[PDB]
């Protein structure tokens, strides 16, 4: 029988915080985002709701974001690159470094 | 960018239904999904390759258990369903 | 001689919030920002200490911001337009609508 | 709107002044500038003291409120 190898302990970068993947993602990004967020212990919401803390979006600023802020003033909007960067560097990077805001 | 921190591809090609009522559901889901598995939702149980615990969800699929999840990981492969 | 008038009541929508005016500002924008922040009960900090919550900047994203995020992860970076708009609407508006993020 | 009452006034307001917080708020809200201690030389008015900056015009907390009531600058008190 094959030998047992160690179970790698998954890094807890997001500590149970709540994400929602907004809009469309190209190719296999959606699946990749779900894998990383889940792996690093982020809770994925089924839809935009008042528990969401991070909205991950590959699309530019959207009027829906503004409406959402009215019931959840604490919302943060971030590019998928943020999540990919946390994986690459193996740590929690500031989401502000990848934030999404209205185009100046 | 380092083999030491790269996530394992263990459950590639597995479409698992993991009943919410499962003991340790949260972590099982985390490690399963982390290691390249796909979860099926309760309305799509018919397309599941594997089903954990409940034998009746989809008898056509392979019956697995928490033991099977850790066994696959430790062996670094898909072992016979247990 | 004019008659004594009551003290004008000032709105408090900036209360409990700490600002820090970063970098240089065009024309008289600096004291204009100081006026609004102060008038509406906000707190202005000298240096970018740990109490700072919002960093107002007319300049683009700056490497200094990332370094500041190392000690104060909860920092928000916003443009003057935010404070100006809070004064026009006489209410606390969501800073996200005027956020400052790095250029990818 | 924010009244323009203290336009041109650069005041040194000592932190130990009674009711300091409300004094600064209204003074600044109504177009006044405060001057930091290290920049005392640029002050036009000084509150609470008389010999800290002899050149500047001395005023009291009462003067700030008196100006606000009249909606203009009044005699230094």
């Amino acid at each position: 029988e094959p030998p047992d190898l160690p179970v790698p302990e998954l890094p807890d970068f997001f500590e149970g915080k709540h994400f929602f993947l907004y809009g469309e993602f190209p190719g296999d990004e959606r699946r990749r985002l779900i894998r990383y967020v889940t792996a690093f212990n982020g809770e994925l919401e089924d839809r935009m709701n008042e528990r969401v803390q991070f909205v991950i979006t590959a699309q530019e600023w959207d009027p829906n974001f503004e409406e959402a802020l009215m019931e959840n003033p604490s919302l943060a909007f971030v590019r998928p690159r943020w999540i990919y960067s946390c994986n690459e560097k193996q740590k929690l990077l500031p989401h502000q470094l990848y934030g999404v805001v209205p185009q100046a | 960018l380092c083999q030491t921190k790269v996530l394992l591809d263990i459950f590639t090609g597995v479409r698992l239904y993991l009943p919410p009522s499962t003991p340790d559901f949260s972590r099982l889901r985390r490690y399963f999904v982390a290691f390249d598995g796909d979860l099926v939702q309760e309305f799509d149980m018919t397309s599941a390759t594997h089903v954990l615990g409940s034998r009746d969800k989809n008898p056509a699929a392979q019956q697995v258990s928490p033991e099977w999840i850790w066994a696959c990981i430790r062996k670094r492969r898909l072992v016979a369903p247990s």
